DNA sequence: TATCACAATCCCGGTGCCGAGGCCGCTCAATTGGTCGTAGACAGCTCTAGCACCGCTTAAACGCACGTACGCGCTGTCCCCCGCGTTTTAACCGCCAAGGGGATTACTCCCTAGTCTCCAGGCACGTGTCAGATATAGATTGTGATATCCT
DNA sequence: AGGATATCACAATCCATATCTGACACGTGCCTGGAGACTAGGGAGTAATCCCCTTGGCGGTTAAAACGCGGGGGACAGCGCGTACGTGCGTTTAAGCGGTGCTAGAGCTGTCTACGACCAATTGAGCGGCCTCGGCACCGGGATTGTGATA
């Protein structure tokens, strides 16, 4: 029937992203990969309601943050695709490691 | 105990991420290369907060805790405390 | 009696903001000019903000300053968006802005 | 029964006197608020910095004004001190 | 004639004794010197804010303790720890 | 009268550094212990970054420490390199490297 | 009073090319050079201004090098070996 | 007579400029053009000579650092040439303007 | 694909010079000893408040098929960037005179801490109204496939 | 016979409206902390010197920069092509909600106790300043990998 040729449903995608401000990963699973680090630096712990939430906003501010640069340094290369050599070059840019 | 949480950061919240960032286009093997950088940034961060709470003889990691180990990265979280 | 911060036409307490910097440990004596100076810059960038956050509300048929509108009056804005170096703001988004190699 | 101070009422004043038909939600009242703790302890940490190279021990207005002068970029930081002068002025006007 | 007040004969005391045939230049000893200066503000300033956090009023050494956790990155901050450790330890006997 | 840092068994000064924090409006009043902890962490620093620039300038069959082995012993180890993160150093120079796609292919 | 004009190009081509040359760069196209002179001024701006409000903030004229060190730490940029 | 290939001459000044630690940009021309820009912030000035210094050195170290951004966003993109939008592009990514 | 002549690079070493190390006198600040107010460690208690589980939905994730466009690889062009040689222009070094500004010291007068008191401004708590969110529906729109008009 | 291209159809976004709940604006009670008023005081403004150190000038050397030519190599354009990513459909599965019980931790209050500030006096440690030398730069010169031209 109808097909969408590819490279407009995610351009609505970004369109619709970009403009809404929820939270963009489940709470649970998150919630659940916070407390499985923390295991390692005091076992037994106890998290707030509202500190997993802080860490999840910082956590997708951060990666999103990261993702407007891969883009941009893909860009910079004759493409449109991010590559993992494109999250390591803004990342070594930036001065992460 | 928990094992093997990192897998719950799913692919479509990846792309969820991507399409808020602003990208069109995203290869095969970006995803699990994500996942790295998320479970690194959080160990810089839970770690800070962890330390600044075992200080105050507590045990329950509270909200500020976090937007102070945030913001002694520079990395500054209104809207918390 | 007479409030000070209502001695010099101000909004933002000059006695709360007064106590704080001398109980904070900046230095050892304060001034009584250093906290209605304080204030006054205070209740400026307040009133900054918060216009042109109402603005960006106003521009979005709302009435009332969320999160979002904040945001979006912060990152629009050249010494507003200098100052807000590396805040995030929760619930903030993100500005709309698709680049233009990807577009059609 | 404990108690916590906030910016709450006074930034609402400056909301009702800036944008008199427009409400501000709880959780941007919460960002604010937490905007002006911010500004607030950087312009004073820079100043108590001043003083303190400067061998003095008083954090007069010269040293807030000179912090904000640091801080505030630009148009921003040019308003900023002339508020602050006129407020100084009233108030030493008595 | 007033007095400069810097850390080179402490860092030239310890350099003597941890590598005891070289020596040290003027300007090595000037960065050393604003080296100990800063990590010294870094390491003051931090446990400042952890006293002012938990709404104390005094810097113990349990302050700084956490601040040289908080600062110094990975494994340092373990040697530096048992450095302090034993020092004050060896103080209070 | 024995100096504090004997006691403490230091060589850096823990009187000097205990007066340093009472004047310099860190917090109303500062316990004894702080100030030894400190100097303890101040000289265990230096002692390794001046061992490590000891090393690296008699890699030159050099026997004085100049800026330019601080750097090199610095930017070559990876705690200190994070701790000297956003810090210059004058008369420091850079580490010598060269990118793989720049040398002569062949 | 002495009144300087046209100092930025002071700063020359080859002093460029070694500063390229010890960043590790090997060849450098043609354009590069007006782009550093403005990447140069833009960071020498932020930096004298910072220096100069220090300076007289403490009733000075004279532009100390710990004025130039505040000025610098304050961006991030600690610069040990003038204090 | 003798040529050396291009790319020669480039790699031997390489490795002569990493390794001595000298300052790059002639004293005078930098000190003049320091009071030049300084003329806009305060009418008659005057400069330690030891001012000037450590402007300089925090100048040549920040040029140094952005080059070495720039060679690296230039060898992402295929190339050992370094062009502007290198270095624009290390200067967005590194988060100034 | 193996060999040759030349253009840096490196090491030996010899001189000097100069920046590091040793040493002297003072002087300022660290140490010692009481005395005291002060905050901080400690036990109980009441009450949140985060953890655990479970039932039930249902929205979101996963896996597969496909087929389209994007990354990549090869070739060719020619523009532009490096190497090299000459000339000269402006940096460097230094010698120095003016002088302008920064540091110091003593006075003093202004502005701030400390303390008791008391009133009025701010916070917790209820209360109800208004605006944001939700549900349908219609009209506006932007996208994609296609017959038709050109070469 | 295919491309251009205006043209026709269809899923998605967006106003317009009712309606609905919850989240904010508003009034009240009470408390705690800010404002006066007085006292003591010590820190910053003022003045005067003075010494030092920064600007300006010049004058000589000399090496770094500017220019101009010439050759090569690398960046860009152009095309083919293979794959790998987006799109869509159908099944399944955990995430969310809400609800209840449990106990663990946390904030608060009184209680004590040990400890750190304050002050007065003492001496020793460290700093500025003057000598003495040994590591480093600097130059000449011999030996050594390396690089483009030869074959």
């Amino acid at each position: 029937p109808h097909r969408y040729r590819p490279g407009t449903v995610a351009l609505r995608e970004i369109r619709r992203y970009q403009k809404s401000t929820e939270l963009l990963i489940r709470k649970l699973p998150f919630q659940r990969l916070v407390r499985e680090i923390a295991q390692d630096f005091k076992t037994d712990l106890r998290f707030q309601s509202s500190a997993v939430m802080a860490l999840q906003e910082a956590s997708e501010a951060y990666l999103v943050g990261l993702f407007e640069d891969t883009n941009l340094c893909a860009i910079h290369a004759k493409r449109v695709t991010i590559m993992p050599k494109d999250i390591q070059l803004a990342r070594r840019i930036r001065g992460e490691r | 105990v928990l094992r093997d949480n990192i897998q719950g950061i799913t692919k479509p919240a990846i792309r969820r991420l991507a399409r808020r960032g602003g990208v069109k286009r995203i290869s095969g093997l970006i995803y699990e290369e994500t996942r790295g950088v998320l479970k690194v940034f959080l160990e810089n961060v839970i770690r800070d907060a962890v330390t600044y709470t075992e200080h105050a003889k507590r045990k329950t990691v509270t909200a500020m805790d976090v937007v102070y180990a945030l913001k002694r990265q520079g990395r500054t979280l209104y809207g918390f405390g | 009696k007479a409030s000070r911060s209502a001695k010099a036409g101000l909004q933002f307490p000059v006695g709360r903001i007064h106590r704080l910097l001398r109980k904070g440990n900046y230095a050892v004596r304060i001034g009584s000019g250093s906290a209605i100076y304080l204030a006054a810059t205070l209740e400026y960038l307040c009133a900054e903000v918060l216009e042109l956050a109402g603005n960006a509300a106003r521009d979005n048929k709302k009435l009332r300053i969320m999160p979002r509108h904040i945001q979006l009056a912060v990152r629009n804005d050249d010494e507003l968006a200098k100052l807000f170096e590396g805040v995030t703001i929760a619930d903030g988004g993100v500005l709309p802005n698709i680049q233009s190699a990807l577009l059609p | 029964k404990s108690r916590k101070e906030s910016y709450a009422i006074y930034v609402y004043k400056v909301l009702k006197q800036v944008h008199p038909d427009t409400g501000i939600s709880s959780k941007a009242m919460s960002i604010m608020n937490s905007f002006v703790n911010d500004v607030f302890e950087r312009i004073a940490g820079e100043a108590s910095r001043l003083a303190h190279y400067n061998k003095r021990s008083t954090i007069t207005s010269r040293e807030i004004q000179t912090a904000v002068r640091l801080l505030l970029p630009g148009e921003l930081a040019k308003h900023a001190v002339s508020e602050g002068t006129k407020a100084v002025t009233k108030y030493t006007s008595a």
